Order: C-alpha cells, then structure tokens, then sequence
C-alpha cells in the first residue's frame, strides 16, 4: 500500500548527512546534567582573550622566557627604533601561535578588528617617551622618527601611563600587503641614582567583538 | 555561526580500520575489535583538548568490504555474506573466541547485516555514571596517573555469521564516528607539542615559535 | 520563459573524468583529483562568458565504475568496494600520498560510499569573501595578468578505502556539475574566436563572418 | 514502522532531476549580496539591443572595418540597385554573428518581429533620394526600380532625415521562402564644390518586444 | 507518482530497530487475557524483597 518511488541518492552513505538513527540502548535513563562553571557556546570567546606575543623571536632565544621581552636600553638614543612588525595574524610567525592565531588557523577565511596592548615593566622611578606609529596596508614602513610622526601615531609617556592600547580596523588574509606597527625612542630613559639601567616592554594581542570566520578546514600544526 | 560548538565538533571521521577472516590458524584473526575513545585520532584529539569537560552522544556507521583469498579454489557460487556487529556497554562480557557464549548475551546490543544493502548504523547515548566526560585527569585510578574509570565508553566487535565449515573470505571494516548534541566546559590552551603516545600527555620540549631576521624586520611592500 | 537565466544556465554536465588504482608503482595513480573552475569545459565556458559577474551554488554527483586488472589472477570472491570523496575548501590542506594525514582532517568534508547503491551527491554553497565571482579580471594577482584569488572554489579528491595489502583494481570517476540559484551582472558580446588555453583570453584573429557572391545577391525563391 | 513501497525509478541518476541535496558546509554563513549595477533577468534583454550588420560580406574584405559599410557612389546612376538581402536571422551569413543572431542559435524554434535601422554617413552638404522596398516571404525580389515602387516601400530623402526605420512582422525559421529588402537610387547624390564625392550607409538590427524562443540546444560555433 | 528519495540506511537489518511488521495470521482472534494474581511491572519489585545472606561462607 502507499505507492512509493525511490529517487537518486537512495542507499548512499553521505559523510555529512543528518538523519534520525535507531538507539542501541533505549531502556537507559541518562545521568542528568550538572551546572559546571565555565561553559562555552562559541570559539570566539577564546579569541577575545589576551595572550602574550613573542615579539623577540630572533636566533638564540626561541626556547627561553626572553622571547617575550622587548629590550629598552639605557643611555641616550633618542631617535632609534625599538621594534616593528607587520600585523598578520594567522600567517606571521610572531602572531601565529597565540590564542587568536591558533583559532584563525582552523578557518580558510576570516576578518575583523584587532586589539594590541603594550605594558612597560620598569621601575617606578624611570621616565621617558615613546612614539607608536601605524601604517595602513599598502604603505611602506617608516624609516625615521620624523616620518613616523607625520602619519598616525601616539606619544606614550611611561612616567604617566604604564600601558597603551591600539585598535586596528581592516584585517583580512590571503611582500605582504599588510599594515605595520613601529616604535621609536622620542627621548630616552632617565633614572635616579640606584635604579636598574635597562628594562622591558610586553605586548598583548586580542580580537574585538566583530570577528568572523568561514570554511572550517584542517590545521597545519599536528 | 560556523564557530559554534556544534559546527566545530559534530563532524564524521574514520577512526578505526580492521581486517578479519572466516577461516584461519590464529583464531584471533577471525574477528575484529575496537575500544571506543578519542585519543588515537590525532586531529580529533586536538580539537577535543581545547576543553576540560565534554558531553555528547555517539553515532557510528560501518563500511564493510569482502574478498576471496588468493589461495587456490575457483568456480564458486556464493550467496551474499552476513556480518554481526556487537556493542558491549561498560561492565559487559568480552568474547575471546568467535564461538564464545558472549556473542549471544541478551544485554549486548547487536546488528545483523548482509552485503549489498545500505551501510549499517547505530546510535549510542551519553553513558556515564558521572555528569560529564573529562579530557584531563590530575589523579590516580585508585594505580595509574591520569586515568579515571568514568571515561569508559564500551567496545565494538565484528564477526562473520556463517554456519559450519565455511569457505575462506577476508573482510575489512571501517568505522565512522560522530559526536552529537555536544556541550563543553573550561577552555584550555592549544597543544603546542607533538603527541607521543595515546594515554599520557608526555612530550619533548618545543620552541615557542620560529625565528625572523631581527626585531625590526618587516618585509618589503609590493 | 526558457530564456530566463535559471533555465539557460542551470543544467548538468560532465566536467571531469579520471582513473585511479588500488596498487601501483607510481603512487600518483592511486588517487584522482580535480580543481573546480568553469574554464576547461568549452560549452559551459562560452555560456558563462556572456556576463561579467556570476553568483551560484554548486551541486556535484559522482558516477563510479570499477574493474579487475587484466594482469593474471582469477577465482576471486570480493566484497563490494568502498570509496572516499573529499572536498577541500579554499585554504585547506592538500594530500600528496594516499596515506597522508590530510585524508583525516576534521574540516575537510568527506563522503564514504560503497558500490551497488545510488550515486553519491554533495551540495556546496557560494564560497567567496567577495560578493560575486568574476569571469573577467583586468588586473594582476598581486604577478599574473588576468587572475584574481577571489575565484578560488576548492578541490575534489577520490581514493579507495581498503585496508593493508589490497587486491589490484582500477576505478573511473565521472563528475557531473550543476550551478543553482544563479544571478548575473553586466552582459558582454559572445566569444567570436576559438579558445586557445584555459587561463587566458588569447586568440588568433578571425573573420567577422563568411562571404556571399555580391552585395545584391539574394537566392532564387522556391 | 510506516509501511512503504519502492516504485520504478528508485536509485537512478536522472541528469535533469530536481531534488533537495545535503550541504557539505552547513556551518558557513555566506557573504551577503552587493547591489551591482547592470543585472539581467532574461536573455531577451540582450537581443533587444542594436548591433552593426556586416552587409558588405564579399571577397577581399572579411577582415577589415569595410565589411560594415554600404558604398554610395558618385555621379548619376538613378535607377541602379544599392544593396539587397533576405531577412533570415540565425541562418543567413549577414545576420548570423550579430547579437540577435548569436542568441537565436541557442534555440531550435523562435519567432517574432525585427527592427532594421539605416543611417547615412555622408557630409552635411549632400542630398538625394533612396527607395527602400520590402517583399514578403514567398515573393521574388524586384528586378527594377519601378516594380519595387509598385510594392511596399518608403522614399528616403537624406537631405531631410539621416536615418530610417523598418519593422518586419512575420519571422520564423526552418530557395529560402523568406522576405527580402532592397534599396534603389531614386535620384543620385548631389554635392557642392569642395565636398567628398563618395559616402556610406550603415545598418543596425534588433528584436522587438514580442520575441519568443524554445528548445534550448547546443550552439554550432565552438 | 510522489517523487521519493532513498536515504542511507535503506534495506539494512538493525537488530534493535522498531518497525511495524506484517502479520502472518491476520484472521485469528486471540484468547482474551485472564486476571492472574501476582503480576510484575518492573524488576525492582524483585530486589525489594528480603533474602537470607550466606555470611558463614568459609
């Protein structure tokens, strides 16, 4: 009874199908759920957390805590570069193994805004100024302190603030075609008698709320 | 939307492939067996380790192919072959021969299937007297470090369903596994080192990331 | 009504036919592969070139046939064969052997199918971080003329799903492709010259039309 | 449960079937559409556009711009023919490669009305008269200026109008059994001193709103 | 008529499936039930009964 007609696709196993299946243990009442703290609904809750960037990824110190410390030297060098990098999460070595980088490497297309925080870890007696500069994608990195001043920049006085924040708006993926960030000595570091001479800066990266990902794929790390 | 937990974890994968004969002189080659856990599939293992506690149902599909052994005898005319796929819950009897009594126990759910039809499929619920599974356990079994007995999920066994004095044949089974209705708790950092064995977290020390030329180096812009 | 866009473009066609073995001494003959684009099918190419921008979904059906190699050995009794069909999104890992790890990555969607059943079929959405595909690009890739990276659509790979030391077999796959839910922008003139290769618009100069006898000639009326 | 009965046609692959298919990338939100100018709903929007006819398709000039120019000669030839052709879009060489001809060659049956425009490209000092004549299908082409006057015709004074328009009502397809159009010198061209002697006419073809097509097929040009 | 499409899992025998089956004896009216004392709905009615323990198992 009930005349019926089989269509193409019958009796195939499609690895991504979605069908009701027969239970092998129907007479078994399951343990009820517990209210465990710390539940997750979405992977973007992991990428919105800050993590420390290994900005000092040069030879001889890829296996020490020193990889995370930007060196600030003593004396008068008030126009020299402190650091610089291209902003390319997912592809570039300095951003590749962070919490944000590890997520982005599961997807073939992504886009959003990024947040960078810088923190000064010197003694409370040290004072000085840094110049933090941002170049957009398609622009060359500045070569001097003066042309970095002629673009988008902030002047950061560490005797007043211990930390600075930046939000970068046009991030996508695929000799890069990406924006960059650089830091310059505006003045030099000045200390009283009896304080350590050298010091360090640390970088933290995170994602802002408008971040999106597409086309789940396999990661290239295991 | 593609970063939700369900779209990230609920995907099918081949986790075990095994071979078994109808006649042999080893008697362990007469059936195939697998213990259910998610630690010998390296790509699923890593995605599962981003969380500390998990809860899911299982769906298992079986792809089964046969062959006449190249031994000698031709001109045969055989009906299609029948197979038995048995699931053993935690706390069940385990067979040791293909003629054992446990292949007939009323509380081990079982599937009977003959070749030529659609591939067989069973659905297993969340089976634990605890409230969630754990990917990480900082304890002792009662003594093995890192192993707790609440993570038992059962076993699968496959044999041929012939009568007496069968003809020689060799079969291969592939098991496709998929979690469903998933919930996760307490996110973790991603595994940075390669896995060494299937029961521990043992590892050899690894570099934090790869090097570049200097702390100022940015590649020339196109 | 038959000149609507849907009735003109939404039609199925064979776009790739390939062969692959279970055992060989080349190891590239053990699997088959295809890159998805619509430039190596000359009849679909021309109908698609009447527009500058296109947007569609894809539907792919697979017809698969096997054979025992005429090498030597007869009297076999084999179960039906299983095949794996893997789709790789843009930005995914590519296999290089049939034993590679990428045949198990959780983000490459995959289909498992055994012969005798209905032909398998998968449905792919519009996958582009741009807003449409382009049939014509008057630019540089960043450097190749006429090639832009927003047109990547993925790849397909097919292998056998046996165990260890399989028996010799040869399979052929035919892929049938169909666009759906189509939208087009900016009409163009029809291609007048023959196509020369699959990536350029290169051509040899062609006559505008064929000749007649004189500018007054009209053929005698019946 | 639910007693069910398979009909003939089950598990077949029909190349023109229309069924729902399982998506291989369900957790992927697509890029929203952009409002690109120049969208097309129907191929008859391409055929309703004028295009230049190569009326001068004789030997020695099939690869030059001269193929498009009807020659008007100087002096007194006030009863000679200027040009003539049969109106057969799709089949006849002079109409075959236009925008209207290229569309019609995708369909096995078509019918409607056609629009022909003629434009005089001489100097603003030239005057004269032409006689444009239409013979229906099944009638012979006129042999003289007088019997062309005795049928359907228009007298076109190029000192008053630079362009003329014709609409032809009974067009279908399959020593032709088609209508024809001819042009005759009524007076001859008259110029003042210091103007070029010879000149040219151009033809444009298009379709009118009532055009219909049926039975999509393959085109005979690639 | 009625276009139809077969899914994976068709024509398999699953040992724990739950489907309607055709009766081989449709024209047979069964004996009605008797009210026998001592009916059981659940195995936990057997475990809630006392039984003697062999404590001296030496």
């Amino acid at each position: 009874g009930l005349p019926v007609m089989n269509t193409p696709g019958s009796n195939q196993f499609l690895t991504s199908d979605d069908f009701q299946s027969p239970s092998a243990m129907p007479q078994f009442d399951v343990t009820p759920e517990l209210n465990i703290p710390g539940e997750v609904q979405n992977l973007m809750e992991i990428a919105e957390v800050d993590s420390v960037v290994p900005v000092n990824n040069v030879e001889g110190k890829l296996d020490t805590m020193e990889i995370y410390r930007i060196p600030v030297q003593s004396g008068n060098h008030q126009s020299s570069q402190v650091f610089g990098f291209q902003v390319q999460p997912g592809l570039d070595n300095v951003f590749k193994h962070t919490l944000l980088g590890e997520i982005l490497n599961y997807y073939a297309h992504w886009s959003g805004s990024i947040k960078l925080t810088f923190v000064f870890c010197g003694s409370a007696m040290a004072t000085g100024k840094f110049l933090l500069a941002y170049a957009p994608p398609g622009a060359n990195a500045p070569k001097s302190r003066k042309d970095a001043m002629l673009g988008t920049h902030i002047i950061w006085d560490v005797g007043l603030q211990s930390s600075c924040v930046l939000c970068i708006p046009w991030i996508s993926q695929t000799y890069t075609s990406a924006g960059n960030v650089t830091c310059w000595y505006q003045t030099g570091i000045v200390v009283p008698a009896g304080t350590p001479t050298s010091c360090s800066i640390m970088c933290f990266v995170s994602a802002c709320n408008d971040f999106s990902v597409r086309l789940l794929k396999d990661t290239p790390f295991i | 939307s593609e970063s939700s937990i369900e779209n990230f974890l609920c995907r099918s994968a081949c986790v075990y492939m095994g071979e078994y004969h109808t006649t042999n002189t080893d008697t362990s080659k007469l059936f195939a067996s697998w213990t259910i856990n998610a630690r010998r599939m390296v790509q699923m293992r890593r995605k599962l380790e981003l969380f500390t506690y998990v809860r899911f149902d299982m769906e298992v599909t079986f792809v089964i192919t046969s062959k006449q052994d190249q031994g000698t005898q031709l001109g045969q005319d055989m009906p299609p072959l029948t197979h038995q796929i048995m699931y053993i819950p935690p706390g069940g009897p385990i067979p040791k021969s293909v003629t054992d009594y446990t292949w007939q126990t009323s509380t081990n759910p079982s599937i009977f299937w003959t070749e030529g039809n659609a591939p067989p499929r069973m659905s297993i619920p969340f089976i634990s007297i605890g409230n969630a599974y754990s990917n990480f356990y900082d304890g002792w079994s009662h003594g093995v470090y890192g192993y707790n007995t609440l993570n038992h999920m059962g076993q699968i066994y496959v044999r041929h369903v012939n009568g007496s004095s069968p003809l020689p044949m060799t079969s291969t089974v592939r098991m496709y596994f998929k979690p469903k209705h998933v919930k996760v708790w307490v996110p973790r950092p991603p595994r940075l080192c390669q896995y060494k064995n299937a029961s521990t977290v043992n590892f050899t020390p690894t570099n934090i990331t790869e090097k570049r030329q200097s702390i100022n180096y940015i590649p020339e812009t196109v």
